[PDB]
């Protein structure tokens, strides 16, 4: 059967999902969950670090939303740092998001900026603690990631920040 | 080969079936959402037996209907999306009693585009044991999955859309 929380629950991912500012700043005067996930642990945080909203991050974020969540697969910063979205990684951090998170795969966000060719994103992971010598499951760093992806630009900063 | 899906959502259809039958009957690509709703425990559904392709969402609600015949059914592109959110919705079949025992979707391969909502369907069975992740397309990692969590999956497979050997993943 339907319940309250659940249901309420619901729509904020769909609202945070769709990037709906008015639904979830409602949602959390009605006492919406910021912290509710779907099947795969997906939160609305998740979901507004990957979609780029960043109104709808600051106000989950203000309301208290879980900043280091784990889903399936990685954190909100992992997200936003893999989609090029560099005031939501300013901001994730600003509020104790993990520099240095490593998902499923053992992955760092500086892995993921690295891989994806975001080099000022980079930069702000580094200046905030990053390890350039962090290892995935597959003993690959954030250079070799660079390297392997026609990124070297990005390489050669990470060279010179170890 | 090619049919007309439906706009109807959960409102009320009574007649109802025979459109249904007459609209689907040897269709294999379904040009608009497939919408499958109060469905009787007697309803003969045969008539879905040859669909293979849905454009916008699959809709499966109110129903009580032990089994929906949608083996052939390889891809949900979702290109119109329930609740703007998801390609596949199984909602509150049921009330022996009657309702949706398995999915049964043995074919089912890409969700292009949309999440995946299964709520209150106190017959089924399996619906928690499928990766979705990997019938998710690679730019659909991120839709909403919300269901509910019965025999175990065939041995030989632990994952499956029923009990038989068939029903595998």
């Amino acid at each position: 059967h339907h319940h309250h929380g659940s249901d309420l629950g619901k729509k904020l991912l769909e609202a945070a999902r769709a990037g709906q500012d008015d639904e979830v700043r409602i949602l959390m005067a009605n006492g919406a969950d910021v912290n509710a996930h779907d099947f795969y642990g997906i939160t609305p945080l998740h979901l507004a670090a990957n979609f780029g909203h960043l109104e709808i991050v600051e106000v989950l974020l203000k309301h208290g939303a879980d900043v280091n969540a784990f889903d399936y697969d990685n954190t909100p910063l992992h997200l936003a740092a893999d989609a090029g979205h560099l005031e939501i990684v300013e901001v994730l951090l600003k509020y104790g998001a993990d520099v240095n998170a490593s998902d499923r795969d053992g992955h760092t966000p500086l892995h993921l900026a690295a891989r994806e060719g975001h080099l000022e994103i980079v930069e702000v992971l580094l200046k905030n603690g990053a390890d350039v010598n962090a290892q995935d499951k597959f003993g690959k760093t954030p250079f070799d990631l660079a390297i392997d992806n026609g990124n070297e630009d990005i390489a050669e900063v990470l060279q010179k920040a170890a | 080969q090619v049919c007309t899906g439906t706009d109807m959502k959960l409102r009320l259809p009574p007649t109802h079936l025979d459109m249904l039958r007459h609209l689907y009957q040897g269709c294999q690509v379904v040009q608009g959402n497939l919408e499958l709703t109060y469905l009787p425990t007697d309803a003969s559904l045969s008539f879905l037996q040859d669909i293979q392709e849905v454009q916008g969402y699959v809709l499966i609600a109110h129903n009580q209907v032990r089994q929906v015949p949608l083996q052939r059914l390889r891809i949900v592109r979702g290109t119109q999306l329930f609740e703007d959110n998801y390609a596949l919705a199984v909602l509150d079949n049921g009330d022996s009693p009657g309702g949706l025992r398995e999915l049964q979707l043995r074919s089912l391969t890409e969700i292009l585009k949309g999440g995946v909502l299964i709520q209150r369907n106190p017959q089924l069975c399996y619906q928690d044991t499928i990766l979705w992740k990997d019938i998710f397309h690679k730019n659909n990692q991120l839709a909403l999955t919300l269901i509910d969590t019965c025999h175990p999956c065939s041995p030989m497979c632990s994952r499956c859309w029923g009990e038989s050997s068939e029903d595998c993943q």
